[PDB]
């Protein structure tokens, strides 16, 4: 039989990825530093890959892609977008985005463009972003750049200002921002396989042009809705729409599918992020195996453009999905590479 | 892509290829070290050979 | 060029020790009379470790036989073999032990120690680089169990950085033929604890179950039992005796399998494809000391394949048994578990595979024995033949508290995480 | 002319001491009685050659080596081998109590009692240099005499020779071929020792031989000499530059200038190209820029690690047979493309190219093919840091329990070597972040 071990106790996904493995009756779980395993379910930070694949007579896979935090990670992912070519300093489907830090980095580019179209009187509400905070703080939305960089000198820690989506798709009844999560799996191949079960995470407070303020109207994360929220969870429960219920709304009001009206702006969003980093992280001829689940956090305008606005190297599912996608990973990411005794979940983006 | 120092003979060639530009202790103190580990294990020795005398 | 000397002392520690003799003699190619007549030459690159060469080629072991009583030494001369062995390294006595380790440490062996010593430190003069010393003997009687370890405390005083084994016969759970071997073995195990560096440690109810139960022998006899054992030792001394790398000698084998001085009491094996012996050498029924690896954890391990087989095969057993049954290994010590092949084989076998595990589950044999001695001792039964030949009752305590010690630290190491 | 020494320490120095220097002599064309007969300069010379081979006034040509172990097992093989009349029976030197897998005890104990005759039979090697470059040190990590023993010398060589340079062939342990369960703690203890003593040292993992052998040369169980005949080739591939005509890494110094920018940070990533089995029945030529391209593959360097996943500072191209300037510029242009290969910004985006056109040379009856073209590649990248932090963590495992350290105190070393040692590389590797990592 497998052997296993769990690094990160406090991850949803792999917490039942393990409990799924022992119902097995074919995988074994060790402790921590037994490094006598197949597979490690590893911690999120600081993961010594430099240990694994030198263990003889164990072919040993591992739930994470060395090198993916240069996506996952908003400094690293604008660094990304605009040194590769594959993917443009004129990126199409990216917002307007520059690095800076407090106290290599563009604020002066990024006010370049900021009085550029103040001299145009077009929108200039920009957003300013990081990866420490959390809890919908740290985060912080106005019209004017003195006082957003004012408020980033107010920290210490490397932030990213990115325009906003001033004239979003708004759900209607409500007239209400949301997000769209959807979840990728890259396995031992590097074969990109999409979970077709997606996620709207909505805002329950109609979109209030007049003032960024309360941060409510804005922001569509799951938790500050259910937070600061009077009317979360009316039109949907907790604030989660599915693929199938947006269809039909899109049909109903716009004349129009998912998958044409969005999802082929997602699929090639995808495919172009992850095969641009395919060969720094690709473990093919590697002494280990990698494999990885992605969440990708997309917004949607009124014109029905697709906008990426952030990578989740260490994502949650949704409640209801939990059991369909961790089974999914057991028979794609690890039973692939660890035959187990004796229809499909995700479409495959070709390369 | 540069190719500069370039040298040859007989037996082959050297050069090299630009492609980017860029942006102890004492002989006495060493037998002093022996000396106190030689020391160390003669006290270990000794103990032994009291502790066997007992 | 790296000699060793083998002490045998005591009636089991004759008997073991001379089919001892017999087995690896065979193995080298040596007849009674001590001259060779082998096929391959292997047989000779390093027939010094064991044997004195000496006139005409013809090869003496390097081995010297000790009892207080002479029958044993009788036997031996007149075994099969018996004529091999240096007549002035027979160094006996007439009064016996009595089965009593006071007799045999402190009075009757008292008066002979000391000529052993002579004829030890005869052989050591004549080695070019002595390795160390190797004894076989029982710890329930008195002679091998009082004056062995004597014989040890006083090899250690003249050659205290030499190595010293033991192959020791414990007493066993169930088995017993005198009324006073807890007091013998504890007052042993407490003197091997502190002056050996590796002992094999050997019940006679485990060689017999195997003798009954595997090799289906209808009535074993201590015949039987002792062929199993030296040929077990003809395994675990393989290394020694032919052309190798890993555990080639005595200092080698004791830093790959000691990490801690005193937790040094092994469980040896022996079995009988190469699947099938890999999974053999491991299985509780295959050693020789009556305690279960499954209830304790491996510290070390050190196996030996003998015979022509594929070495690829041996290597991917061993691999899959360590990462079948992981959770018997400490996950403190990497890489624990060594691999030796050699390519003579035993004679009768084909295909050999020995075991040497340092298993914290050998805490079960010690406290068998701690209390076996505590219910004999909180009462003092049978004491007064101890003190009367001169000792203290504190050697006794003092005996006890070591033993219950020894318990305590394999328990600690059983349970450590990383 | 400069001439170079090598000396060869412990087992695995000694045995691969032996394949190197019976490669050379077939790739000089001298004989196993010592007789060159394309040498014409007889009883002398300053050809390039003799920076590792000495001459008699009878014609004989002899290693400029020293070999030590304190066993004579395998030193004896030596003078017994089809090599014997190569060396004076003065350039071997036995024990005959070994170290047991105890650096303390090859370090401390048996060091001290025999260091001072090999620095005399050092120094008679010596004696007849006109103008020295310094020493190339074979060695193991895991051995005794290898890891203890290796950093004393070096020590005493630092004062002796306090100005010559100092490179290292050093094999780091691995499970499938190991003696010992200790070489961790061996390995830790030399290497902090030897560390500000070495100019240059380049590390063969076993494990990494071991697979090559497996997967490209179908041996089924690699034995030492299989290693050793793999190991030769890219030793000697590093070293030809001191042995033939030629620009590039002509002197020892050369080596720390163009491969070590820091001193610490000496510990290049060797990768060799092609290795190919002798017995498949034939295989059609692969190109300049195919073997090239395989040198950015891990499966063929001598440690296994990801230097995608870190910074160079320095790489060489050492290219044997059938090479020329114009297909190599092209190789690279066109691997630059596909390839991750990010330099440190205080360094130069560059290769250092070198060509022999004298094909590689075979041991005859070995197991790699004849080819007419092979590289080895030289890049001093922090992804090798990687080799550091598994060694540092099984060190780590084993001395929160201190299992076996009884048996180094017992030598007269004190515990805290052990936490000294430990905090060097813990140094060590935190080096190697800063530079490669953001
Ligand atoms: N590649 C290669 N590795 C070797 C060779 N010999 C030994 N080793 C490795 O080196 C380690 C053992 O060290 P040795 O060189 O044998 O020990 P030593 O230097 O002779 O020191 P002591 O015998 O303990 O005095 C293990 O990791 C072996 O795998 C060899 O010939 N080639
Ligand atoms: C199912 N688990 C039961 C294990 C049985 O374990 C054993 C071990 C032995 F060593 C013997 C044995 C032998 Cl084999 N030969 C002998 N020659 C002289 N005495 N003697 C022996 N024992 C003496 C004490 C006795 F006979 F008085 F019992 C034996 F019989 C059973
Ligand atoms: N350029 C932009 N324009 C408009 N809205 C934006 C925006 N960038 C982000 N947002 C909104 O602000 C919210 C928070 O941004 P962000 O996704 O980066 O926080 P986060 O890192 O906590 C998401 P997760 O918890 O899934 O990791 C998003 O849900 C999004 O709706
Ligand atoms: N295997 C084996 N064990 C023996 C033999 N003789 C005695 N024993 C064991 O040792 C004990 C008797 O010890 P013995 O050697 O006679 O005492 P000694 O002569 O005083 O050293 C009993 O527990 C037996 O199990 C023998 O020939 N073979
Ligand atoms: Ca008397
Ligand atoms: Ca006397
Ligand atoms: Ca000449
Ligand atoms: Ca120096
Ligand atoms: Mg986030
Ligand atoms: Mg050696």
């Amino acid at each position: 039989m497998y052997t296993f071990v769990v690094r990160d106790e406090n991850s949803s996904v792999y917490a039942e990825v393990s409990r799924l493995l022992l119902a097995t009756g074919q995988w074994k779980r060790l402790r921590k530093d037994n490094p006598r395993f197949n597979l490690m379910l590893g911690e999120r930070n600081r993961l010594p890959f430099g240990r694994l694949g030198h263990e003889p007579g164990l072919v040993q896979l591992v739930n994470y892609y060395r090198g993916a935090d240069k996506l996952c990670r908003k400094a690293s992912l604008v660094k990304l977008i605009k040194t590769s070519p594959e993917l443009s300093e004129s990126c199409t489907w990216f917002p307007e985005s520059y690095v800076i830090y407090p106290t290599t980095d563009e604020r002066e580019v990024f006010l370049a463009a900021y009085n550029r179209r103040r001299e145009g009187r077009e929108g200039n509400v920009w957003i300013a972003k990081s990866s420490a905070g959390a809890k919908g703080e740290g985060i912080l939305i106005s019209s004017e750049a003195s006082e957003l960089l004012d408020f980033i000198d107010e920290q210490g820690q490397v932030h990213v200002i990115q325009k906003y989506l001033e004239k979003p798709l708004l759900l209607e009844p409500g007239h209400r921002k949301f997000d769209i999560r959807s979840w990728v799996l890259v396995d031992h191949l590097y074969n990109i396989y999409l979970y077709r079960e997606g996620v709207l995470r909505t805002s329950s407070e109609p979109y209030n042009s007049a003032n960024f303020q309360d941060k409510t109207c804005h922001l569509t994360n799951h938790c500050i809705q259910k937070e600061y929220s009077k009317n979360y969870g009316r039109y949907e429960e907790g604030n989660e729409m599915f693929f199938e219920e947006f269809n039909q709304y899109l049909m109903d009001a716009l004349n129009t599918t998912l998958e044409n009206s969005i999802l082929l702006q997602i699929k090639h969003i995808i495919r172009s992020c992850l095969m641009c980093i395919e060969p720094a992280i690709s473990t093919k001829h590697l002494h280990y195996q990698s494999f990885q689940l992605f969440g990708f956090d997309f917004m949607v305008d009124e014109e029905l453009k697709v906008w990426l606005i952030e990578v989740n190297g260490a994502p949650a599912c949704a409640q209801k999905l939990y059991a369909e996608l961790c089974q999914g990973i057991v028979d794609v990411a690890i039973s692939s590479v660890f035959p187990l005794a004796d229809t499909s979940i995700f479409i495959k983006l070709h390369h | 892509m540069e190719v500069i120092e370039l040298n040859k003979c007989t037996s082959g060639q050297s050069f090299e290829v630009i492609l980017k530009p860029p942006s102890d202790p004492s002989l006495e103190e060493i037998q002093k070290k022996l000396e106190a580990a030689e020391e160390r294990r003669k006290y270990q020795e000794a103990e032994l050979l009291k502790h066997l005398a007992e | 060029m790296r000699e060793i000397v083998h002490i045998q002392a005591g009636q089991c520690g004759n008997q073991i020790g001379a089919k001892f003799w017999e087995v690896i003699s065979d193995e080298h190619g040596i007849d009674p009379t001590g001259s060779y007549h082998g096929d391959s030459d292997l047989q000779l690159e390093r027939i010094n470790v064991y044997y004195n060469e000496a006139t005409g080629n013809k090869y003496v072991p390097r081995a010297i036989l000790v009892d207080l009583e002479p029958g044993t030494m009788d036997s031996v001369r007149s075994g099969p073999f018996g004529q091999i062995f240096r007549p002035d390294n027979f160094v006996f006595g007439q009064s016996g032990a009595g089965n009593n380790w006071a007799k045999g440490h402190y009075t009757e062996g008292a008066e002979l120690v000391d000529s052993v010593l002579d004829v030890v430190r005869k052989e050591s003069e004549s080695c070019d680089c002595l390795q160390g010393f190797q004894l076989t003997h029982s710890l329930g009687g008195g002679t091998g169990s009082g004056m062995g370890t004597l014989l040890i405390s006083k090899i250690r005083e003249e050659y205290p950085d030499r190595i010293m084994n033991t192959f020791s016969v414990m007493p066993s759970p169930k088995v017993s033929d005198t009324v006073v071997e807890p007091y013998n073995a504890t007052l042993s195990v407490h003197q091997l604890v502190e002056n050996t560096d590796e002992t094999y440690c050997i019940d006679n109810e485990a060689l017999y179950d195997i003798c009954f139960r595997t090799l289906k022998l209808t009535t074993p006899t201590y015949g039987d039992l002792n062929h199993l054992v030296s040929a077990t030792m003809s395994g675990v001394t393989t290394c020694l005796r032919f052309p190798g790398q890993l555990n080639a000698d005595l200092r080698k084998l004791a830093v790959n399998m000691v990490p801690f001085p005193r937790l040094h009491f092994f469980m040896p094996g022996f079995a009988p494809t190469v699947p099938e012996l890999t999974q053999q050498m491991f299985d509780s029924k295959n050693m020789m000391a009556a305690c279960d690896p499954r209830h304790g954890r491996y510290l070390t391990v050190a196996a030996i394949f003998r015979g022509r087989m594929s070495m690829k095969e041996v290597d991917e057993q061993m691999l899959n048994v360590q990462n079948k049954n992981s959770s018997y290994f400490v996950e403190w010590i990497p890489n624990n578990v060594k691999t030796a092949v050699c390519d003579i084989p035993p004679r009768g076998l084909k295909m050999s595979a020995t075991f040497i595990g340092n298993s914290t589950a050998i805490q079960e044999l010690f406290k068998r024995i701690s209390e076996q001695f505590t219910a004999m001792f909180r009462r003092k039964a049978f004491l007064h033949w101890y003190t009367g030949e001169g000792m203290d009752e504190m050697e006794f305590t003092e005996a006890e508290s070591n033993m219950n010690d020894l318990v305590s630290e394999y328990q600690q190491y059983q349970d450590a995480t990383a | 002319m400069r001439e170079c020494i090598s000396i060869h320490v412990g087992q695995a120095g000694v045995q691969i001491g032996n394949a190197c220097w019976e490669l050379y002599c077939l790739e000089h064309g001298i004989q196993p009685d010592g007789q060159m007969p394309s040498d014409k300069t007889i009883g002398g010379g300053d050809d390039s050659f003799n920076t590792f081979f000495s001459e008699t006034g009878a014609g004989k040509h002899v290693p400029r080596a020293v070999f030590v172990d304190l066993e004579p097992t395998v030193i004896d093989e030596v003078r017994t081998g089809t090599y014997r009349q190569l060396f004076h029976p003065e350039q071997l030197i036995t024990g005959k109590e070994d170290a047991a897998n105890n650096y303390a005890r090859g370090h401390y104990t048996i060091g001290k009692e025999i260091i001072d005759l090999v620095l005399d039979r050092i120094r008679k090697l010596a004696d007849q240099c006109t103008g020295l470059q310094g020493f190339l040190v074979f060695h193991s990590f895991g051995g005794g005499t290898g890891s203890g023993f290796t950093s004393l010398l070096m020590e005493r060589l630092s004062v002796d020779y306090g100005k010559k340079s100092k490179l290292e062939f050093s094999i780091y342990p691995a499970p499938q071929v190991s003696t010992a369960v200790v070489e961790p703690y061996n390995s830790i203890l030399t290497t902090h020792t030897t560390l500000e003593h070495s100019d240059c040292a380049f590390m063969v993992d076993n494990e990494a031989i071991y697979d090559i052998c497996r997967r490209n040369l179908d041996i089924e169980r690699p034995t030492y000499t299989n290693l050793n005949r793999l190991i030769s080739q890219i030793v000697s591939s590093i070293t030809a530059s001191l042995r033939f005509d030629g620009a590039l890494n002509v002197d020892l110094t050369e080596f720390q200038t163009n491969l070590v920018p820091y001193p610490r940070i000496h510990f290049p990533l060797a990768t060799y190209a092609p290795v190919i089995s002798a017995e498949k029945a034939y295989h059609e030529q692969l190109s300049v820029a195919e073997i090239t391209n395989a040198c950015f593959e891990p499966a063929n360097q001598m440690v296994k690690c990801d230097p995608r996943h870190g910074k160079y500072m320095a790489c060489c191209l050492l290219y044997r047979g059938d090479v020329v300037p114009k297909d190599v510029n092209a190789a690279i242009a066109t691997i630059k493309t596909k390839r991750s290969i990010q330099f440190v910004d205080w360094c130069p985006t560059g290769f250092k190219v070198g060509i022999n056109y004298q094909p590689p040379t075979v041991v005859p009856g070995g197991d790699l093919a004849k080819v007419q073209r092979a590289v080895c590649m030289l890049s001093n990248t922090t992804a090798i840091a990687e080799a550091w932090a598994r060694l540092d963590h099984k060190f780590d495992l084993m001395y929160a329990k201190r299992a076996f350290v009884h048996w180094y105190v017992g030598e007269g070393m004190e515990e805290g070597e052990f936490s000294e040692a430990r905090e060097d590389m813990a140094a060590l590797e935190k080096d190697y972040e800063e530079v490669g990592v953001d």
